[PDB]
């Protein structure tokens, strides 16, 4: 070999370290939507338990009603 | 005026190695019958004459092509005092193997980093007074 075997070497892993990095960024910002999505569906369960429980107390009421 | 040769040289700085490779030679003069030479090319360190390669021996050309490597074992630090010798030879069955060319490559002039190979020619090989002694005295 020479030094231009060991140079382009270097780059190629070099480049190999850049693209790792790429998708290690890729990895967490992946971890991070996905919880802050986790959040949001927190809060969408909870609006949608209340929901469950307001239409069976209405439905409850009218069913008592009707008869 | 024998011809030219044309070889490639290189260091492996992973495994601490010189690889040098005889890749052929041309315009070979002609010593055999056919009209045509049967040469092979002896290839060693030129500081120290120990374990010489040697080449397969091809069959009536004055163009061989040998495309041969060989690696000399050699550290990078004693490799900048260290000299090539390439030299080529004319195989004869029956008589001493005449020696067709030489060359010598001093390993300061040679640069490392970028695959080297060139065409070299060839020159006659050296045959001085075997005393090399001296004896001074005065006279009156
Ligand atoms: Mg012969």
């Amino acid at each position: 070999m020479a030094l231009s075997e060991i140079e382009t070497r270097h780059s190629e892993i070099i480049k190999l370290e850049n693209s790792i990095r790429e998708l290690h960024d890729m990895f967490m910002d992946m971890a991070m939507l996905v919880e802050s999505q986790g959040e949001m569906i927190d809060r969408i369960e909870y609006n949608v338990e209340h929901a469950v429980d307001y239409v069976e107390r209405a439905v409850s009421d009218t069913k008592k009603a009707v008869k | 005026k024998l011809g030219k040769l044309q070889y490639s040289l290189d260091y492996d700085f992973q495994n601490n190695q010189l690889l040098v490779g005889i890749i052929q030679a041309a315009e070979l003069p002609a010593l055999d019958m056919g009209g045509t030479s049967d040469p092979y090319v002896k290839v060693f360190l030129l500081p120290d004459k120990k374990k010489k390669f040697e080449t397969k021996v091809h069959r009536k050309t004055l163009n061989p092509v040998f495309n041969e490597q060989f690696t000399f074992k050699v550290p990078y630090s004693e490799l900048g005092g260290k000299t090539l010798v390439m030299a080529v030879y004319d195989f004869d069955r029956f008589s001493k193997h005449d020696i067709i060319g030489e060359f010598k490559v001093p390993m300061n002039t040679v640069d490392f980093g970028h695959v080297t190979e060139e065409w070299r020619d060839l020159q006659s090989a050296e045959k001085e007074q075997e005393k090399l002694g001296d004896i001074c005295f005065s006279l009156r």
